[PDB]
């Protein structure tokens, strides 16, 4: 969301350091955010008779 | 003796140790010795609320009890009921309350009415100060706070290492933060400025205005010259995971 008021040389240090912490320990330091996605599914008009 | 343990529990609550120290002025206070007979002897992450009182900030204090929990921080406050309490009970964080003997209320045992000054239930460990006349005030704790917090983050003198990193979250959900913000800008300590009180939220809205379309109706014009002398972050979010990261990035990195 742009949210974190965050120099950009310590958002492309925070990332190296995470694709490291991900490669070498299999952890991420950053937390995973929720993406919701509106889908659109196709359900039968059973008629409830 | 300067100071002197005791088990406290907490009516329908936790066993907590409660310290009390019987002079705040005295020289060379024997935190060594202190920390020792609490077994709080390895450094450890600090987290300082400054401010801390009863406040709607529910998901906010779980975010920041995740962080805390994830990090091993121990977390400072003032020693009342804040709404960290639940959080920190089912995470088994320490809890490190700190305030003057005498503003300070012991829990009643069944009582229907909590006072707001009294102690809360999910506190580890209570520091309850008190000068030789038993006169000590809000603000006049600060000094022995902000010492405890620095010897809490060294450990061990035999560990030769860097102590740990210390944040203040300043909530100022009580006027009496001035001292204490004063103090940790004194021994150059981050202070995230979390949204939610009056205070912190004319700060964050005067720190995204131009200089000319500043308005200072609640925060004192020393606090005005220690928020330029100081490393204060602005949180513009009551989110838990905003909180959390904050949290989690000053305790692991200095960004200055």
């Amino acid at each position: 969301k742009g949210i974190l008021p965050m120099k950009e040389s310590f958002k492309y240090a925070y990332l190296v350091l995470n694709d490291l912490f991900q490669e070498q320990l299999q952890f991420s330091i950053i937390e995973p955010k929720s993406a919701t996605k509106e889908v659109v599914k196709a359900q039968p008009l059973i008629g409830i008779t | 003796q300067v100071w002197k343990p005791y088990d406290f529990l907490f009516p329908a609550g936790r066993l907590a140790k409660l310290v009390k120290v019987f002079d705040v002025y005295f020289k060379n206070f024997p935190f060594s010795d202190l920390l020792n007979k609490l077994k709080l002897t390895e450094g450890y992450p600090i987290v300082n609320l400054i401010g801390a009182a009863q406040s709607n900030r529910g998901k906010f204090y779980a975010g920041l009890a995740r962080a805390c929990f994830n990090s091993e921080a121990i977390i400072v406050d003032s020693a009342i009921e804040t709404g960290l309490e639940p959080y920190v009970i089912r995470r088994d964080l320490k809890l490190v309350g700190v305030a003057p003997e005498n503003c300070v209320k012991y829990p009643k045992i069944n009582s229907t009415y909590k006072d707001p000054y009294e102690l809360s239930n999910g506190h580890t460990h209570l520091f309850l100060v008190n000068d030789k006349d038993k006169t000590l005030q809000w603000s006049q704790e600060t000094l022995f706070k902000i010492q405890l917090i620095l010897k809490l983050a060294e450990g061990k003198v035999s560990k030769k290492g860097p102590r740990c990193k210390i944040v203040n979250v300043l909530l100022a959900d009580t006027p009496n933060y001035l001292d204490e913000v004063r103090l940790a800008v004194k021994y150059d300590l981050p202070i995230i400025v979390c949204k939610g009180s009056h205070i912190c939220d004319e700060i964050i809205k005067n720190s995204k205005a131009q200089e000319e379309e500043k308005q200072w109706n609640l925060v004192d014009d020393e606090m005005q010259e220690l928020l330029q002398k100081g490393h204060f972050y602005m949180l513009d979010s009551l989110d838990s995971e905003d909180i959390a990261q904050y949290i989690h990035f000053f305790l692991t990195f200095t960004p200055y």
